[PDB]
RNA sequence: GAAACCAAAGUCUUUGGGUUCCGGGGGGAGUAUGGUUGCAAAGCUGAAACUUAAAGGAAUUGACGGAAGGGCACCACCAGG
RNA sequence: CAAGACGGACCAGAGCGAAAGCAUUUGCCAAGAAUGUUUUCAUUAAUCAAGAACGAAAGUCGGAGGUUCGAAGACGAUCAG
RNA sequence: UGGUGACUCUAGAUAACCUCGGGCCGAUCGCACGCCGGCGGCGACGACCCAUUCGAACGUCUGCCCUAUCAACUUUCGAUGGUAGUCGCCGUGCCUACCAUGGUGACCACGGGUGACGGGGAAUCAGGGUUCGAUUCCGGAGAGGGAGCCUGAGAAACGGCUACCACAUCCAAGGAAGGCAGCAGGCGCGCAAAUUACCCACUCCCGACCCGGGGAGGUAGUGACGAAAAAUAACAAUACAGGACUCUUUCGAGGCCCUGUAAUUGGAAUGAGUCCACUUUAAAUCCUUUAACGAGGAUCCAUUGGAGGGCAAGUCUGGUGCCAGCAGCCGCGGUAAUUCCAGCUCCAAUAGCGUAUAUUAAAGUUGCUGCAGUUAAAAAGCUCGUAGUUGGAUCUCUCUCGGCCGAAGCGUUUACUUUGAAAAAAUU
RNA sequence: UACCUGGUUGAUCCUGCCAGUAGCAUAUGCUUGUCUCAAAGAUUAAGCCAUGCAUGUCUAAGUACGCACGGCCGGUACAGUGAAACUGCGAAUGGCUCAUUAAAUCAGUUAUGGUUCCUUUGGUCGCUCGCACUUGGAUAACUGUGGUAAUUCU
């Protein structure tokens, strides 16, 4: 490039360039233009008030909302030119953390000076680092609750307890309202990570949620979700989730005054009926008891994990029509299956795309690229909402929060969601294939029956008929569709109504085209060997059953490879041709596989999760 | 594709079932491979290996130590 | 001297008579670009990106000849029984 | 009879020339090494960036002449290809 | 008059000049007060000038990295010199006017580049050398970019001013205000770097000053950058296992033999910790010193890399089966895997140890010491030829001025060697 | 401690590079009980900066009429301490960074006989032949009236 002043005037200008960039992203939060800035407080230890670092941080003009249990309020300064809107939660009510947490632009966590933090917290900071994180800002209380000489090394033991959890961070301490001005100062000027999941739809808080029955005997009517609009320019034809509640369409919008502005009634739009997205999910046209039974469970795993996928072959029920829909396959990576050969009615019930990427740049593209009519972000809009159940206004009175986003284009319908996900170490409670667990996937929760597979690059993946704890698997399953990426959480039922975390990952591409095969493999033991000719018993039972399975190849655990030439006996003694001669403590078996499919077990309803404990 | 030129480069993930934890579009701090441009071993023409995912080291996570945000 | 070989290719770890040009694992490549000479073809100067663990030099045997000779045997042949 | 060509055998482990190269007789032209010198000058020398003459064959510009041979180009044989 | 090595020096004489935007020749304060109406001691501020100190400023000789795909550069618009001037604190093309046509270059000028602030110095290293030096000491430069100033002895000053440029703060929309390459802190950039702490007590500096001020500096906080010391156990008896010695044909038996291993037994001795008191200190903290509690290994428990060769330590057991993977290189995996993954055992370093990159020694693979050029990479096709480099033998102290000596010339000039004095501290 | 080892081949002897070996410096991983030193936003961006601080100053000795004070003794010009303001000096030292800059900076060496110099220290301070037992006019401090949304504005 040469001449000093050319290389340098070149680099100023990219740094211009980058410039621009950072100070175009910045505007977007805490401003006269931009949403108000909320930060969510989550006190991890037991022994933490947050009423005391709460009324600490609440002094700047305050407005003091309320609900049933929570307490968040409005806070709004000219002094730093900010808006921030604080909201607390507590650990182990896995529910509001979790669906006001997938919203909050900054978390604040508190920790006690003596421990690190709670194993209820300890749990609370696994799902939201398992679901992400928007900001997390660590904070102390007990520091100055302690003489000095005590002070500097607690704040050691903090720094050591923190490392093994946040890799690295500063522990900026609350004891003074000039400490929580140096926090309110850290907090405005943040390194903001855009969590896109939020980004790439239109979602927005609400702060008032007005409701006017219809019919009140019909238990359903009208619903006024007031708030901050704060991911992309939101429009009406789109439909709108609660992420509690589901999918539903929504009829109206209203610009109305903005309760609190920085600097101190009139309808948007209603929804036109053609233009409409229209609610159709599927196709219109067609006590010691449970303890035995996991001690069995047991006994099933350990069983599947040091032999592979070993079925004994009942005497009573004849072989050939026991496995009677499985076919062999010569080689497992290089057989071709049809994907479109044996269908249940299930996926005639269901959506397919005939090319998701190109649908998936399309739809981002129609987002980013272009402007709707819409009202854009940071307005204080409201929301009437023509179809909707009673009690979510209750629990607006109960202390959780409402959340409502506007969707993507077709992501309402059914299809064949795949999850790559892994287990959380934590658990260790063993999970069966088609068990029902909670999936949080991503603003969604619903138990759901699905499968787990491999994580390879090939067509054909093998079922796993457990859970592994280290193995990264894929749970599949007929799923509401969603777009990735996206957070995927598993929990299950323990007991009363605990909430376990299991496993979490991401949301691969969605289609029912990935094709899972359920293997058996049957053993035989080979009593007479010849050079590379073997006599094998205890396979089959029967005489036609050799006959049946024929061109299906035989393997063996020591690796020989082989096929049937003949069968001898009435019973099931079979001759076998293979590659070498066989050991003398060696085993020959059989592979069949078949096609096996997710059940339909859906419901968007979730019980609310009790405050989460260990046992 | 790195942050502070914006080229493009082929990457190693060292260990066995590592490659799980690398997901779409994430941070990553990448190392060379050890011979100084010169491609390593059984790898044609890739001579860098990724050491850090999310800022977490792959050495951790291979070894069940520390958990990976996102 | 690696040896083939060499009275120089000797007087070289016992390393210094004077001086000129020139090589630095193999490819890319005597290529592109630039300059210059040329009517033109071309010449002189001449990179890099990337790529490989070898590429190469002397001598020694022969698995094998689809190379040729002999020599052996009523479990081979001639004369026969 | 004419046309252009080439100077075999003599021709060598010979000869000369800075190398490329140089073979029919005769004359002219100016060179050239070695040898011989009790000649003369007396350090005038070795190698050389820059710079300069020569440089096989093939090729390229202007003419002449074209015997042989001959790039290109034209025939005929040879076949599962 | 006096002096330098040398004056157009210093001093002296004369004739004059001495700026109104001017040059000095005390219209000042304090302390004690005292002697023949008048005379006075000590100190502080001041002052034209001289000398000095602290410097600054220009010059002198020598000494920079890579590049010829940079060979001619300079001079109209000063390039090199001459005379007179202008400005300047001065010497000068520093600028102007008039002349002259010069000045530099293969001993590499001029142009470029530099991931260039220079040096003291750092790492390595037999000898030679190679690489680095932003960085606490010295010298330089700049306070977002350029420019121009004020005041002052000293500034082209930016914790001063005025403008334009680029950013950017408060507005009542009339205007006002900027400058963290100072200390802490933020954003941003990134592979990459700490507290919006405490104090002038130390070190020194500034002022009118035995008193005030000091993010200079000190002190704590973060800190596995790097460096030094140094715990994680010691002894005895038993109980086995081996090894030798003696007695026994051997098997076996003993020792005031040896060597190991023991969640074996016994006692003693301790520090990490919790805590008082003192000391430390500006007030603290830490280290150091005392009381009190504080240790049986089945924890007050050591890690990080490795066990195919290079390269120390397993052809041990199970799992996966040319898959997953390992492996810097050579290579392994296709079923008894010596290499993958675990366990056990073991090795290496040890409160440390892996990886990536840069650079150094190994590299006599950059060769000055000290490489190579028939065939491995390489001698120009050949000769002439300038700069460059190199080059046969030869040759063994005195005359004047002053007290046997001091002054004066030396001797064609250098290279070389040896001595001497000058050469910053830190680092070595 | 002037050192080498594996890798071309059927095998050898070579040239030759690649790889190993040790350092030293930055980053980073994993682990970390004692104790003494101790580097630390240089590299990328001499990019941008919210907020606080970083430069002030009085002796017997320039100017005291702020009762601001305890306080003289009273017509005692001014008893003392002394905020503020004028005056004088400093703010050009220090700190910070390495962008510029290649005979430039810088280093050793010489020079100013070609110059400037606060301060400190020693000299010079009736050499001058021409109201002083004390000269003039303001202006802050303070009193009082204000402007502007706003300033260390006035």
């Amino acid at each position: 490039e040469l001449s000093r002043v050319d290389q340098r005037h070149r680099a100023s200008q990219l740094r211009k360039q980058k410039k621009e960039a950072v100070l175009a992203e910045k505007r977007q939060l805490g401003g006269k233009d931009g949403p108000p800035h909320q930060v969510l407080v989550v006190p991890l230890h037991s022994r933490i008030s947050l009423p005391e670092a709460m009324q600490l941080l609440q002094d700047g003009t305050v407005h003091l909302n309320e609900l049933g249990n929570t307490q968040n309020f409005m806070l709004l300064c000219p002094r730093l030119k900010h808006r921030w809107f604080f909201t607390s939660a507590r650990p182990g009510d896995l529910h509001v953390v979790l669906d006001m947490a997938k919203v909050a632009d900054t978390i604040l966590f508190l920790l006690d000076p003596l421990e690190g933090w709670d194993s209820t917290g300890d749990y609370c900071l696994s799902c939201l680092f398992a679901q992400g994180l928007p900001t997390y800002t660590l904070a102390v209380q007990g520091i100055s609750g302690l003489p000095l000489k005590k002070q500097i090394d607690t704040r050691k033991k903090l720094s050591k307890a923190v490392e093994k959890r946040f890799p690295h961070d500063k522990l900026l301490l609350l004891d003074t309202q000039q400490e929580a001005g140096m926090l309110l100062r850290q907090l405005a000027n943040q390194k903001q990570q855009h969590l896109a999941f939020r980004d790439r739809r239109a979602y927005l808080f609400a702060h008032a949620v007005d409701f006017v029955p219809s019919e009140e005997n019909n238990l359903v009517g009208t619903l006024k979700i007031s708030g901050y609009v704060r991911g992309q320019t939101l429009n009406v034809n789109r439909l709108l989730h609660i992420v509690g509640y589901g999918d539903f369409q929504m009829k109206q919008i209203d610009a109305p005054g903005d309760p609190f502005p920085l600097n101190p009634k009139v309808l948007m739009k209603a929804d036109p009926g053609r233009q409409e997205s229209l609610q159709a999910e599927v196709i219109p046209d067609p006590d010691e008891e449970a303890e035995a039974k996991m001690l069995e469970k047991y006994k099933q795993e350990r069983l599947e994990e040091m032999f592979p996928d070993e079925v004994d072959t009942p005497r009573d029920v004849a072989a050939r029509i026991r496995f009677q829909k499985y076919r062999g396959l010569k080689s497992f990576r290089t057989s071709p299956w049809d994907p479109k050969e044996n269908l249940p009615q299930d996926y005639a019930r269901i959506f397919q795309f005939q090319n998701f990427t190109n649908t998936r740049k399309s739809i981002f593209k129609e987002v980013e690229e272009k402007e709707v009519e819409g009202a854009e972000v940071g307005w204080y809009v409201t929301l009437h909402v023509s179809e909707v159940p009673v009690s979510v206004v209750e629990c607006f009175r109960q202390g959780t929060p409402l959340i409502a986003f506007s969707l993507l284009p077709h992501e309402q319908k059914m299809s064949v969601l795949n999850m790559v996900v892994r287990r959380d170490p934590g658990n260790t409670e063993p999970v069966k294939a088609k068990e029902e667990l909670i999936f949080h996937c991503g603003f969604r929760r619903f138990r759901a029956s699905p499968l787990f597979s491999q994580h390879t690059a090939a067509d054909k993946h093998k079922l796993q008929r457990f859970l592994t704890a280290d193995m990264a698997l894929v749970a599949t399953v007929y799923a509401p569709i969603t777009f990735p990426p996206a957070s995927v959480l598993l929990f299950k039922q323990k007991s009363n109504g605990m909430h376990s975390l299991i496993a979490t990952g991401h949301l691969m591409s969605v289609d029912p085209d990935r094709m899972v095969i359920k293997r058996v493999v049957l053993s035989g033991h080979p009593f007479k060997i010849f050079t590379k000719m073997a006599v094998v018993r205890y396979m089959f039972f029967n005489r036609e059953d050799v006959l049946w399975f024929k061109p299906v190849e035989l393997r063996t655990k020591w690796g020989r490879r082989g096929h049937i030439k003949e069968p001898l006996g009435t019973h099931g003694h079979m001759k076998c041709s293979f590659d070498g001669k066989l050991k003398s403590q060696d085993t020959v078996l059989m592979n069949l596989y078949k096609r096996v499919f997710p059940k339909w077990t859906y419901d968007p309803y979730v019980p609310e999760p009790v405050p989460w404990l260990k046992s | 594709q790195l942050i502070k030129n914006g080229k493009k480069i082929t990457a190693f993930v060292p260990n066995d079932g590592c490659l799980n934890f690398i997901e779409e579009n994430d941070e990553v701090l990448v190392a060379g491979f050890g011979r100084k441009g010169h491609a390593v071993g059984d790898i044609p023409g890739v001579r860098f290996k990724v050491v850090k995912v999310a800022n977490v080291s792959l050495l951790a996570l291979y070894k069940g130590k520390k958990e990976r945000p996102r």
